[PDB]
């Protein structure tokens, strides 16, 4: 929807982009993918770290000190 | 008992401290991120807020049923929460008071059913049981609406038949960057307050929509409800990064207490060491 007035002019941009002309998403989905893989590594570090390496040092903690 | 298993302990400790403390940096850096997306959309909820304050001064006559409560009757929960663990105590909180509140409409016998956003609701959900009408994961740190307009969607055209009677979504609030509370509200009633803005000075002329206003608000209303649920989500996105921090910094300290007694009985551990082999090498000699 759009309210417009000499005061302000907006709009609701459910769907929208400034790209120039309509059928320009390619770019948008670049980023899109980009989004991705960066959550893709984010979640590769968050497992690896709160993971591999707690449980190797707590498995050795594990076992008994003395 | 053996030296070199605490010598392996303490190094182990050591790389695991590290590496924790440089993912309590990475989640402090990612703090702020999603902080500022939130002030983002804020003043869109803000002057969305103000739009459905004019939504709602439009059509006098006209009534729409999102301002009603029927029979206070199906329950509806939506629960949103982190997709990994190590968020601290907010994933368990969240859930505790969930159940506790379950209980609740359970105490009237309200019958309750649940949606779910996050891996561990998921898991949560399946171990106790029931029948899930909407399930959704792998959302991501700044999930597009289309990722989550499916469950609003397909929860609101359940409503539409009126089996339901209101939906009870749950979230967690971001006070500061050390506090957080599991908070539970309600959204599909709506009521103005302080929107005063625009009244005292409105204009005298009807304001004529050439458009049917008659409808008009109808998709900005879902459009609200939309957008409402997407700044709930994001700011419980945001929170669980304020968590991880803490809790890796904990973690951290408790390393370094750790280490701290293993040396202390790895010292003790070696002079007796040195000790018992001086003695058995005099002894030995003496034999000679």
């Amino acid at each position: 929807v759009l309210e417009v007035q000499p005061h302000v002019v907006t709009v609701l941009a459910d769907t929208a982009i400034r790209a120039d002309n309509l059928d320009e998403a390619a770019i948008l989905e670049a980023r899109k993918n980009a989004e991705q893989l960066l959550a893709n590594q984010k979640s590769d570090l968050d497992s690896a770290a709160a993971l591999a390496a707690l449980a190797e040092t707590a498995a050795q903690l594990e076992t008994i000190r003395k | 008992a053996n030296l070199k298993e605490i010598r392996a302990k303490v190094a182990s400790i050591k790389s695991t401290q590290k590496i924790t403390r440089a993912m309590q940096m990475v989640a402090a850096s990612k703090m702020r991120r999603a902080q500022e997306r939130m002030a983002q959309g804020r003043p869109y909820a803000d002057n969305m807020r103000r739009v459905i304050a004019h939504l709602v001064q439009a059509n006098p006559e006209y009534k729409h049923r999102y301002m009603v409560d029927r029979p206070v009757k199906r329950v509806g929960y939506i629960i949103v929460s982190s997709d990994r663990g190590l968020a601290g105590g907010l994933n368990i909180n969240l859930f505790k008071k969930v159940v506790q509140h379950v209980k609740a409409q359970q105490e009237q016998s309200i019958e309750v059913q649940f949606a779910l956003i996050g891996q561990k609701a998921v898991s949560f959900f399946k171990n106790y049981g029931g029948k899930v009408l909407g399930a959704t994961t792998q959302i991501g740190d700044a999930p597009s609406l289309e990722q989550l307009t499916g469950s609003v969607q397909v929860m609101l055209d359940a409503f539409d038949k009126g089996e339901l009677d209101r939906i009870y979504l749950v979230s967690n609030g971001f006070v500061n960057a050390m506090t957080q509370k599991p908070k539970v509200e309600q959204l599909v009633p709506l009521a103005p307050a302080e929107e005063g803005d625009d009244l005292n000075r409105t204009y005298g002329w009807d304001y004529i929509y050439e458009p049917e206003a008659e409808e008009l608000l109808n998709g900005l209303l879902v459009r609200y409800i939309e957008s409402m649920v997407y700044q709930g989500v994001i700011e419980n996105v945001a929170c669980e990064q304020s968590a991880r921090m803490v809790a890796m910094k904990a973690a951290t300290d408790n390393a370094g207490q750790l280490i701290k007694d293993l040396q202390l009985i790895y010292n003790k551990l070696r002079q007796a060491a040195i000790t018992q082999e001086i003695s058995e090498i005099v002894g030995g000699a003496a034999a000679v």
